[PDB]
């Protein structure tokens, strides 16, 4: 039990670090795609091509 | 990874459309204590879902010529005079599907466990009619609760409403969690006609207690077939009122699809309090203990959903295990009386028994299951037939345990048999027993094979024997679970194993049992 | 396995929160883009035109007894006013308002006149002996009809007579030909009052003498040279018999009654800017088609909408406003 | 002429009608719920006239989905239930709608469920006895023809089997009929009773009227009256003796209390309706013998808190003429009909009504079976040998007396195959006079179990 | 923009605002009283929106002297209280006004008293025992570190003495921060606590918020939330371990009931407000600890009429991990701390957490005490001699166990004169294992009374 | 801060002033007594309750 719990905790810490790094990495391309996403959203809430 | 992320926001942007349609608007003319009165909405229907500007929701529960009294389902602090109220046009409905297994959901079906959204197969309104008399079937399939006391003396059959009634900290939630856990061996079978799906409606319970129940189910592996409809004490009275109905709807979707469901409610005493609060705030006339006139209708409408459907409707079932917290063990209070009348059986868990070491504290004799032997497998029925009479005689004779020197041989035999049967019905928490092991235990007790073991050791004996039979003579358990009866060919072998094991047992005082 | 899952669900929660942030940023950028675009008058007019095109494709508080009594009384006013002239209508309205003031002042007189009875002869006799010589003859028929029919409660009687006192003036505007002008005017006085909460509150005759309230109204509101006589008279009558109803809601309800008399129902319209009579025409025709009755449009111009119109009539609303669309897009995001 | 719903407050609906068309009290009005999921035709029962053309009504069906301003059409008569020989063999709800054959009975004659009891001049002045043919009932707790009998019991004591027994006996001895008023009936138990009666082939002689618990309080309050109207039709029109079961009457009282609370009436006593006695009398006093035919009634009564002074039982028992208490002790000992001979009581068991010999025999039996109960403690603790010769005689005689009160009940014909036994009252009196005197104490105890009479007892003796 | 007082009724004040400026619920409004000695600035908290642009508010200070028509200004934000490390070592009232140093915190960060509880995703059960040094608490109802503890009791059974003792036992050597919420408690006890903490130098790590009973209902409602807001700031914004002492949490609901009827709500159960459970949940769920950041709350709950079935204690019981129940029956005997060993319970008392020897000893003690509570009546009427030998010896053990569960607590040297004592958990569980096995059956009962441990037990036995 | 619960049963029994020793309590306790009476009567109430 204790090894299972220790292994789970270690992998949880490692996964937290790795996934946090991966998320902020991908947020970079997120801020690129945001421009097009917002343009198309505007062209929807307006009902005509922006 | 990045492909998925924006994938979704982009998809929103696209599928998103400029909805523009007639809508009926009211205005909040009065708000307070979880109730908001809405002028307007002429087409509103009773128990309709209204949405207020801040994403808040409420239920149009009173309709007068002047205003609509709506109970606000949380986030009440964001309601103001003059805010627009927009009617959804649909009565309360909750999503339902197989995706709710392993999830914790608020009474509206929105997940609160922090995991992803739930793939809702369909929506069911919280007020659909219960199965009719013609759509039902006789309760005849056991629902093994794993508690020797319940399964032997107050059996629950699939489709029954077995109330668990007791004072605080007496073993109610423990009994229900043991019942939920005991269904894992049936779940792993993969046969829908044996699987029992569980819904644990938590009402007015502190968040950490629901988390503890979730951990208890998860460590025992029962979360993969259990859904928690959590309405913690922090939520408005509306959620504590609707949680039983959201659990009933989730269970009913499976019930009508042919699955078998077990619906637990800790506690209907807290749902009734929530409804009382809502009614008094809405100024509905109060009756006994300030409850509104239709509290019995509340609980009956909730519990009459539980039923076993005829084979024409798929043959599914929904078994209720309402939990009600009496005060000072006064089963005559209003809500306890109502539920005792509604339910098909009662398990009276008393604190005096709990302190005396009887756990799970079920007061045999007063606790009954009107379904009776029809909810037991043949083996359990045959073994436990004598159990109730023996325990009644023991409770009659217990005053004589002091002066047994002067008792008749038969009377002393009954006293000693009962003193060991009561130990036999004890059971540690989170340790449910499969039906075959219960059969073997009550067989030890009733046939008298425990009459030689000291009362102090029965619990250990029964354990060390069952384990032994599980390890070296698993044939008995296989026969019992496959045939549902304890035949003579297997009974003789079981007695032989009992006598073989009794030689190897060392009672706690050092004596020898043979 | 539990730990595995927990890390997989942590990855999915990372995905969900990153998507939430992306959606929030996209919503902010789209809102900025649309607000910048709509800033141009041509774009705003185009949004209003599309809104109109999309739309193209699309006494109640009285209880039963008072409802029937007021219905019968209005029936009467119809016949009685069918003969009187403009001066006759003015005299009828003034006398009805005066008797309404008398009823309001003497609470005991109200009760016993409003109290229902199978035979109304005692009430009719009381009304005759107390007002027959004082007021014009035509007022007597209306007041007898009012005190003859059974009212749900005492207060309703006042609401009856005052109502008739209003109708007279409206009928005057109907015969003089300013029915639309008086309604428009009332609406203008409405917002005026809505623009001065202190003025509306101080106009509560329920707290101060009615004559003082009317003098305040004259010095403040009806003294403007361009005010129509009918609208000023209606507002003075209403404020002098306000009886606790907020002066604002009173005058808006008066405008509602003015339009209802003509059989049309007024739709309150809010927009970022007025939109030409072209608009009015097309929008009025569209709303009339949707609601199957002639409709009047009142423009509550406000830049908050940031684009298309938001319309409300009765309990129903058409909401294609750009602000509402931004709110919908923001809420619908994951 | 049709009204409009102005208020919805739970099961209470206020309807505003035109000035001259307000419905009279207890009229059944129909309203439409048109929401797709909950489409329904609400049947509202006018409870009060609030004035200004408003009538307050108790919805007999859930109001979830009702809309203000929805048209309400007045039927012009109280809730009407179907009546006739055609209502036998079918299950109805409180409103007269068939549940096992929807649309059934809508062409039958319909009777208002509100009707005054028989005129005072038409009431029978003498309390005749209903000789059912059961030894225990006829001897110790004689049922009153046209009276109300409490039926205490529970699960596993053969209450349903006894109900079948009485249905069979009223059908085949008195040529009558039974009407089962399931007030507050658990849907599971309702279906179980339906299938049990169908299997026993007694449904054809029984009209079932279930007001289920899940239904609002109104139907639970009116189901007893609906079943009672069916029984009254069978009595007055068809001239049949009727046996009307009510399970449970306390739930009729509870539904009345809930309706009273909903309509804003101040509760009395322990929270019960102020009109408790009037409602209970209007229900019970219609259960009477008139013009020669009689509606006997067996009523399962629940005593809250085990308090016979609680107003619900305290008012019910003013109308009950007998009490039959099924016990799990007697049941476990193989005695069917499972009637506890000592807890059960009957108010017609006096020599003025029953014969003097009957009273003497019954009192002797009660004396014996009470001694035996007192000596049961000695037997179970110190053994039978601890008793004296006289006591042991008495115990051996009481065993046979209590086992002879058992009977091969008619309802057992479906299980044991052997026909049921109807012992005439005289034969029962003579048999128990012989049995208390010890004239049959030499026979084995097994000779008395489930034996229908005295000659049958010989033949189970010579067979042993 | 400012409002106007329209109606004053005790602690409830109605304010009419202009149509466009009706304050939001729970916003703080300011009014002014100008009369001499009662002159002040009156804080009101909007409770309801009555319509017609009116709001109904609860007054934090007494409304005596307030005048109809007085100007009311809206603050635009709910009542806010100071937060930060600076609140430690100082005394505050409900509104956040420092008492010992007026105007101290008017520049600190201010947090709204009203906030939602932590999301369910963040809540994790706590199962770490907290060793207190008291025999009864550490044995029968062990306390949970980071969980919720309560000290139930009737009027004057020692809740305040025990809560002060627990402050002395946990907080005195606590590494983190402590917050004490004197919710409607006696002011003398609060001042004694303040001086005691100052003398022991614990005050520097404690923040005190007093809403004592001399203050009107609204401030009694909101003092608990203010102290809890400080505790939440310490939990979330600093990740520190926090002790949240409260006395008495019942006063929150009692104040709610006091203003319930004025505010327009119909009353529920025994005079309580309908929203009792809702308010208690909204306050209690905020006290929960979340994963990685702990609050060890231990809140005294007052039981009205010494009736544990009263709605307020009954509702409070659900929000608690450990429940030490004081009873006047035990207090009347002299068994200080007056803990009822039986009714008192704890969630952490399981074999998986506290051990398997601790659990056995505690459960055997409970068994013995329950048996001696069922034998007490027989002893009082029949006599101890009439009992069995086993029951007699068990009664001796039970009396000794009851007296040994008593302890001379450190903060109750004004009660008994002698100094306090701490019994380590292991020593307690061995002491009670010995007692339940009869190792001390020969010592006199008085040897176990108010004696802290085995060594002191031997000393007192030798003294006697 | 305390209670001196006078009981009729004790009063009739001849215990006057009739203080029920058990229920009665003074939370100021020894702090409200001169040192001498604190020393002599330190445990008197609990002794009498026992
Ligand atoms: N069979 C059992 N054996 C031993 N301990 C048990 C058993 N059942 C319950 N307990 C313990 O009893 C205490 C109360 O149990 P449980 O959580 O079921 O309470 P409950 O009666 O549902 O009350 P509530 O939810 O009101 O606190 C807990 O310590 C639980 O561990
Ligand atoms: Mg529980």
């Amino acid at each position: 039990r204790a090894q299972a719990s220790g292994e789970v905790a270690q992998t949880l810490t490692q996964a937290d670090q790795q996934l946090s790094a991966q998320g902020d990495q991908v947020r970079s391309g997120l801020e690129s795609s945001v421009d097009g996403l917002s343009a198309k959203l505007a062209s929807r809430i307006l009902g005509v091509d922006v | 990874s990045a492909a998925d992320i924006e994938g979704a926001i982009e998809d929103y942007v696209s599928s998103f459309s400029a909805d523009t349609e007639r809508e009926e608007i009211g205005t909040v003319i009065d708000a307070g204590d979880g109730i908001a009165h809405v002028e307007g909405l002429p087409s509103v229907m009773t128990q309709e879902l209204l949405e207020f500007p801040g994403g808040v929701l409420g239920v149009a529960l009173n309709l007068d010529e002047h205003s609509v009294g709506a109970v606000i389902l949380g986030e009440f602090e964001k309601i103001e005079e003059g805010q627009q109220v927009k009617r959804t046009g649909e009565v309360l409905s909750v999503p339902v599907g197989d995706a709710f297994l392993g999830r914790v959901v608020n009474p509206l079906g929105q997940p609160i466990d922090g995991q992803g959204d739930i793939a809702a197969e369909t929506r069911r309104a919280l007020e659909l009619q219960a199965p009719s008399v013609v759509q039902r079937q006789s309760v005849s399939e056991p629902l093994q609760t794993g508690i020797k006391a319940i399964d032997a003396m107050t059996p629950i059959g699939r489709g029954q409403r077995q109330l668990i009634i007791g004072d605080r900290k007496t073993g109610k939630t423990a009994v229900c969690v043991d019942t939920i856990l005991n269904q894992r061996e049936a779940w792993l079978t993969g046969d829908p006609k044996q699987q029992v799906r569980c819904v644990y409606v938590a009402i007015g319970q502190k968040g950490t207690t629901i988390a503890s129940v979730k951990r208890a189910l998860e460590e025992g592996g029962a979360m993969e077939y259990t859904t928690i409809v959590a309405a913690p004490a922090s939520d408005a009275a509306g959620f504590k009122w609707l949680a039983p109905y959201t659990g009933s709807a989730i269970g009913q979707h499976w019930m009508y699809n042919g699955k078998h469901v077990l619906i637990v409610f800790d506690d209907l005493s807290k749902q009734a309090d929530a409804y009382r609060a809502i009614s008094l705030l809405l100024r509905r006339p109060p009756g006994r203990e300030a409850f509104p006139g239709d509290v019995f209708y509340l609980h009956s409408r909730l519990l009459e959903r539980c039923a076993k459907l005829s084979d024409e409707l798929g043959g599914g079932s929904m078994t209720g295990l309402p939990i009600i917290e009496t005060k000072a063990n006064d089963i005559s209070a209003f809500i306890p009386t109502n539920v005792i009348s509604i339910t098909d059986g009662q398990c009276f868990l008393e604190s005096d028994l709990f302190n005396q070491g009887v756990r799970p504290a079920i007061n045999v004799g007063v606790s009954v299951s009107r379904v009776g032997g029809a909810a037991q497998i043949k083996a359990m029925k045959e073994v436990a037939g004598s159990l109730r009479l023996d325990l009644s005689q023991y409770r009659e004779l217990e005053a004589f345990a002091a002066f047994a020197s002067d008792l008749d041989a038969a009377s002393k035999a009954q006293l000693d048999r009962g003193a060991r049967l009561v130990e036999l019905l004890k059971q540690p928490q989170y340790s449910p027993l499969a039906v075959e092991e219960q059969v073997v235990a009550i067989f030890l007790g009733t046939q008298g094979h425990l009459d030689s073991v000291p009362v102090e050791d029965v619990q250990r004996f029964e354990s060390e024997l069952l384990e032994h039979v599980k390890a070296s003579h698993s044939d008995i358990f296989d026969g019992i679970r496959e045939t549902k009866k304890l035949s003579e060919e297997a009974e003789e072998k079981l007695v032989s194993v009992i006598n073989e094991f009794k030689k190897g047992f060392q009672a706690s005082d050092g004596s020898s049992v043979v | 396995a539990q730990g595995a899952q927990q890390i997989q669900l942590m990855r999915q929660q990372l995905i969900r929160q990153l998507r939430t942030g992306l959606g929030a940023e996209a919503v902010n950028k789209a809102a900025e883009i649309v607000r910048a675009h709509v800033a141009d008058p041509q774009a705003q007019s185009a949004t209003v035109d599309r809104f109109l095109s999309e739309l193209e494709q699309m006494t109640s508080r009285l209880r039963a007894a008072s409802r029937q009594s007021l219905a019968a009384l209005v029936e009467k006013f119809d016949s009685v006013a069918g003969g009187l002239d403009a001066d006759g209508l003015t005299n009828l309205a003034d006398e009805l308002a005066s008797v309404a003031k008398l009823l309001l002042s003497e609470t005991a007189l109200n009760k016993h006149l409003a109290e229902p009875t199978d035979d109304s002869a005692p009430k009719v006799r009381l009304l005759e002996r107390l007002l027959s010589d004082k007021v014009s003859a035509t007022t007597l028929d209306l007041l007898r009809t009012a005190v003859s029919n059974r009212w749900s409660t005492e207060s309703n009687l006042i609401d009856a007579v005052e109502h008739t006192a209003r109708l007279a003036l409206l009928k005057r505007a109907e015969i003089a030909g300013e029915v639309d002008e008086v309604e428009e005017q009332l609406f203008r006085f409405g917002r005026v009052l809505d623009a001065e909460p202190r003025l509306s509150a101080l106009l509560s005759d329920y707290t101060t003498p009615a004559e003082g309230r009317v003098a305040l109204l004259d010095k403040a509101l009806t003294g403007r040279p361009g005010v129509n006589q009918t609208a000023a008279a209606l507002l003075s009558q209403t404020v002098g018999l306000l009886r606790g109803e907020r002066a604002d809601e009173a005058v808006i309800d008066l405008a509602e009654l003015a339009v209802s008399r003509r059989g049309e129902v007024v739709a309150h319209v809010s927009a970022a800017a007025e939109l030409s009579d072209a608009q009015r025409t097309r929008l009025t025709e569209v709303l009339s088609r949707i609601y199957g009755r002639p409709v009047s449009v009142q423009l509550h111009v406000d830049p908050e909408l940031l684009g298309g119109l938001s319309i409300t009539v009765g309990d129903e609303v058409i909401d294609g406003s750009i602000a509402s669309r931004l709110a919908a897009a923001q809420t619908g995001l994951p | 002429t049709a009204g409009r719903v102005v208020r919805i407050t739970g099961p209470v609906v206020d309807v505003e009608f035109p000035r001259g068309s307000v419905p009279e009290l207890f009229n059944a009005l129909h309203a439409e719920i048109t929401f797709g999921a909950l489409a329904k035709t609400l049947t509202l029962e006018v409870a009060q006239h609030l004035g200004d053309s408003l009538v307050r009504c108790i919805s007999m069906q859930p109001t979830d989905g009702l809309v203000r301003g929805v048209e309400v059409t007045d039927t012009g008569a109280s809730i009407s239930v179907p009546v006739g020989d055609g209502v036998k063999g079918h299950v109805f709800n409180a409103l007269g709608d068939c549940l096992d054959d929807p649309g059934y009975g809508k062409d039958f004659e319909h009777w208002s469920i509100h009707r005054k009891p028989p005129a005072f001049s038409d009431l029978e002045p003498r309390t005749e006895m209903l000789e059912t043919g059961l030894k225990v009932v006829d001897l110790l707790t004689p049922y009153v023809r046209g009276g109300k009998i409490a039926l205490f019991g529970g699960a596993g004591v053969g209450k349903t089997v006894l109900i079948q027994e009485m249905i069979n006996r009223i059908a085949r001895n008195f040529g009558g009929t039974s009407v089962f008023a399931g007030v507050g009936e658990r849907t599971r138990e309702g279906n179980d009773l339906w299938v049990e009666l169908a299997d026993a082939n007694v449904l054809k002689d029984t009209a079932l009227v279930f007001g289920q618990m899940d239904e609002p309080p109104g139907t639970r309050m009116r189901v007893a009256l609906s079943a009672l109207t069916m029984a009254e039709f069978f009595r007055d029109e068809q001239g049949q003796d009727v046996l009307l079961f009510i399970d449970n009457i306390f739930r009729f009282t509870q539904a009345g209390s809930e309706v009273s609370t909903l309509l804003g009436r101040m509760p009395s006593a322990v929270g019960y309706q102020p009109t408790l006695a009037d409602e209970m009398g209007e229900l019970q006093e219609r259960i009477t013998s008139t013009r020669g035919r009689s509606i006997t009634s067996m009523q399962a009564v629940y005593v809250p808190a085990d308090d016979y002074t609680d107003p619900a039982p305290a008012t019910t028992f003013a109308h009950l003429d007998a009490t039959t208490e099924l016990s799990r002790a007697v049941f476990s000992k193989g005695i069917f009909p499972a009637v506890d001979p000592l807890a059960s009581s009957s108010t017609i068991l006096d020599p003025a009504i029953v014969g003097d010999e009957h009273y003497r025999v019954a009192q002797e039996v009660i004396r014996i079976l009470q001694r035996y109960k007192d000596l049961q403690d000695i037997i179970a603790i110190l053994g039978i040998d601890e008793l004296s010769e006289e006591d042991k005689q008495l115990v051996n005689r009481a065993r046979r007396i209590e086992r002879f009160l058992s009977q091969n009940m008619m309802a057992a014909e479906q299980f044991t195959g052997q026909p049921g036994s109807t012992v005439p009252l005289k034969e029962t009196i003579e048999a128990f006079d012989k049995l208390t005197k010890g004239e049959f104490d030499h026979l084995p105890e097994q000779a008395f179990f489930l034996i229908g009479g005295l000659d049958d007892l010989a033949k189970k003796a010579e067979s042993l």
